[PDB]
């Protein structure tokens, strides 16, 4: 019932400006707050400002003054954030919020970059030639310098879910990097297949990078 | 404005145990005081509002209390749907702020990572650089630290570490850490090695190979 | 009862 409806992400460049939306339904949001604040990862969460529908009276923090302008539309119930001179500070989760009886949006994550479609490089990661011994194995696949996100990596076609672990996307530099480990039983690798697919749909890319022994 | 001092900042706990999260303010906020829980996929909702009034459909092992400038959240008994993220709200003065969350966690018994260290590829080499590889996996609890050295030289720059979140099965958590060195400086060395420090261990987990073996 | 003095 009442929910606040936000895109789920837009990538923009440094010196644009984005307005982000907020379409409110199962209620009229007329006199209610609608509140806005920023999420980034280290950060803690930053209040923005609210603005109240009936009269546009807002209310912001001074922090964000002209960083962030809210208005809103009483004919589609909506309320909009414009966020102005986008610099890599601004990536974030923003979310929109109504109070008293306080819902939130799902949030918008905005990222800020002036990165260009850059595929990955897939690298196959196997021990040293043999295998550091014992029962099991662990491969993997490392998929280093692509824009934007996301990579799709997948272990012989979904066919080898459990015992990997994928580890979330890294931006270092202005690229991403992200790795995938496979844990299987030393009697399986190599005798049976273990080939890790990257999928990288803004670059259109698609790549089976089989993982097998080798020395250095 | 509002300093809010939200603690602990972490907590691990037992489905069935009692977990009490704490927020205190820099000034009085005349019961203000609003938690929310964040779930993984971003998902928030406001759990309690005005110190002690719970939401709708909250569920009963909710309750909150405090005054002042003392304030606290209190889950009963916990169960699992309620491992999430929390975070208090002072709405007791403009510009409203936040504490810095609670990251509330499955406890599970100590388990060693389990370690494992990958030379550059080909494909890397040919290319210019030479990343260098360990995987620090299913381990608990959730602090550890990962030691790069080349030669027996400790080696910070060009390292990137990634950390899954919890795993929703055996409540471990893992680690990647990558080094990544340009081709000629991977040449110009012999042995990498990756040392894992964790509570499971006095000494370190060390893997390690040598541009060469095998 | 609300969540914040100004609602």
């Amino acid at each position: 019932q009442v929910q606040l409806q936000q895109p789920g992400a837009e990538l923009v460049k440094p010196g644009a400006s984005v307005k982000l939306s907020c379409k409110a339904s199962g209620f009229t949001f007329t006199n209610y707050w609608m509140h806005w604040v920023k999420q980034r990862p280290g950060q803690g969460l930053e209040w923005i400002g609210e603005i109240l529908p009936s009269n546009g009276r807002t209310n912001y923090n001074e922090k964000f003054k002209t960083k962030a302008t809210l208005t809103v539309d009483k004919s589609s119930n909506t309320a909009y954030m414009q966020l102005s001179s986008l610099t890599s500070e601004d990536s974030a989760v923003y979310y929109c919020a109504r109070s008293p009886s306080d819902y939130w949006g799902q949030g918008t994550t905005l990222t800020v970059s002036s990165a260009k479609t850059t595929a990955p490089s897939v690298y196959p990661l196997a021990p040293v030639c043999g295998d550091t011994t014992g029962s099991s194995v662990t491969l993997g696949c490392l998929v280093k310098g692509y824009f934007p996100e996301p990579v799709t990596l997948t272990w012989n076609s979904g066919s080898l879910s459990s015992g990997v672990h994928t580890f979330p996307a890294v931006l270092q530099s202005d690229l991403y990097t992200l790795s995938s480990s496979v844990t299987v039983t030393s009697s399986t690798w190599p005798s049976q297949s273990i080939t890790c697919n990257v999928a990288h749909p803004a670059s259109s890319t698609k790549v089976d990078k089989k993982i097998e022994p080798r020395v250095p | 404005d509002i300093q809010m001092t939200q603690t602990p900042s972490s907590l691990s706990a037992s489905l069935g145990d009692r977990v009490t999260i704490s927020c205190r303010a820099s000034q009085d906020i005349s019961h203000y005081l609003n938690w929310f829980q964040q779930k993984p996929d971003g998902t928030v909702k406001l759990l309690i509002y005005y110190t002690s009034t719970l939401h709708s459909g909250v569920p009963s092992r909710f309750s909150g209390s405090g005054s002042g400038t003392d304030y606290s959240l209190t889950i009963s008994n916990l169960e699992e749907e309620d491992i999430a993220f929390y975070f208090c709200q002072q709405g007791g003065a403009l510009p409203f702020t936040f504490g810095s969350g609670t990251k509330l966690a499955i406890k599970r018994a100590d388990a060693a990572p389990t370690v494992s260290i990958f030379p550059p590829s080909s494909e890397q080499l040919t290319s210019g650089g030479a990343s260098v590889v360990c995987f620090l996996n299913n381990f608990y609890p959730k602090d550890i630290n990962v030691k790069w050295k080349i030669d027996g030289s400790e080696r910070q720059n060009g390292v990137l570490d990634s950390w899954t979140d919890q795993d929703s099965k055996d409540s471990t958590y893992s680690m990647s850490s990558t080094l990544t060195l340009t081709k000629d400086e991977y040449e110009r060395h012999n042995s990498y090695t990756c040392e894992a420090t964790h509570k499971t261990s006095t000494s370190p987990i060390v893997k390690s190979f040598n541009r060469n073996e095998c | 009862v609300v969540s914040h003095f100004n609602d």
